[PDB]
């Protein structure tokens, strides 16, 4: 690794500065050194991982979707051919894509997940499985991509059981691994229903917890509903 | 109209 | 090159498709590669290629303006020692912007310049000189810092020249180039007075020669102009 | 307070 020769902590310190300077590609690489050290994580650096690769795939799909829109409209009837500029370019960035999502997955597998006997790091990384296995999903379509949907599936399903006998249901994390558990269920597993109600579920159980938080607990948990709430109310 | 994620 | 096997007109396209996605490196590495097939630009390549570097360099500049102003605060007076790391990354973020703007100014030289007899496009160019020159001047500190900031103040020179002789006051190219020439004069020459007169005397010219535009040609010259006046309010 | 460019 190129971050084989700099101190854990000046990797984490940099992926701090990174954030700062809103260079997510430079602080996803220093996480990723990070994480290569071999030990556990506490959780302000899971945070740390998790923004930094949430943001680098994040420009990555919203590329990804601008470019397939263009494919689309180039492919309907009547559009003039433009030849295989369109699908080259939109191969290249999901090529990206899907290397990134191998990288966050190979550094969970490798051995993030293993070492994780607490639930809020367990809970944490497997969520992050779920989720790199939907990014991959959102572009998946050869012979593997029932076995992407599954996989991505497979990983939020022990996520939600370690969650619900270890964690209270205002918990953020818990909170975070059943909204996008839910858009999972909308989007990628074509289970409108299922993703209703677990977003339902998740916020009236989260609701009646709310009154044994404290005021910083109850902002987190307050926020995360809240996106519970927007994506119900897109969706009925 | 993206849906929320964390 | 690794656009050597790219078609020219594919760079082109994959360039706009780039700039669509809000894919600024790779859109600079597309136009590099056009480039680099050896023909002159036209009006709307030179566009792009200017566009793609300036996103570029501009995300880099802010990024660096971020980790300087940390590093600053680390080394005033009982500020705690953190050790060498604001310096490497602010070192890193200032590396990369170099190569960029060598990359730039090895394009320029190499050979866009000497090929460009028509004046939008030689003034373009120059331009371009001064502006990626200017860059390097706000992160110089060494031995060639001076020459640098000449290196830049003579480019703009040379445009300024050939934009009052063969240019209308109006024509974009020449706005933008005085006003950025402006900006040179107040940010890195230390002479606001002269930043302060030449944004002055370039919009009271144009001021006068709206009356000879279009609808379509007014647009794009009242644009500039309210950006030499932002200026002029800024800075008086 | 940055000065506008183009
Ligand atoms: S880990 C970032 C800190 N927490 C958050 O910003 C919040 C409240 C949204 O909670 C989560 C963030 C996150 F990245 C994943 C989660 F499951 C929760
Ligand atoms: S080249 C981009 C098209 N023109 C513009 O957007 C405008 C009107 C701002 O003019 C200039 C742009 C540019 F990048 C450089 C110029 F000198 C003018
Ligand atoms: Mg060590
Ligand atoms: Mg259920
Ligand atoms: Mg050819
Ligand atoms: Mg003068």
């Amino acid at each position: 690794g190129a971050m084989g020769s700099m101190e854990r902590a000046s990797l984490i310190q940099k992926a701090k500065l990174a954030e700062q300077a809103e260079r997510y590609e430079d602080m996803a690489a220093f996480m990723k050194g990070a994480v290569e050290k071999g030990e556990e994580l506490s959780n302000e650096e899971r945070c740390l991982l998790s923004v930094a690769y949430k943001n680098v795939v994040g420009g990555q799909r919203a590329a990804w979707r601008v470019l397939s829109s263009i494919e689309q409209k180039s492919n309907e009837e009547g559009s003039e051919e433009k030849g295989p500029e369109v699908r080259e370019y939109r191969e290249k960035v999901e090529t990206e894509l899907q290397g990134v999502c191998d990288t966050v997955l190979g550094l969970l597998d490798s051995h993030l997940i293993k070492e994780a006997g607490d639930a809020e790091s367990r809970v944490f990384y497997l969520k992050m499985k779920g989720d790199y296995y939907r990014y991959l999903a959102e572009v998946a379509t050869g012979d593997d991509k029932k076995r992407i949907i599954d996989s991505a599936r497979s990983a939020y399903q022990e996520a939600m059981d370690i969650s619900k006998k270890e964690m209270p249901p205002t918990n953020p994390i818990r909170l975070g691994l059943a909204l996008n558990f839910s858009v999972f269920h909308y989007e990628i597993a074509n289970s409108p229903e299922e993703a209703i109600s677990l977003a339902k579920t998740t916020f009236d159980e989260a609701m009646a917890d709310l009154h044994t938080l404290s005021e910083d607990s109850y902002k987190d948990s307050t926020l995360i509903m809240q996106l519970l709430r927007d994506n119900l109310t897109l969706w009925t | 109209g993206f849906p929320a994620t964390v």
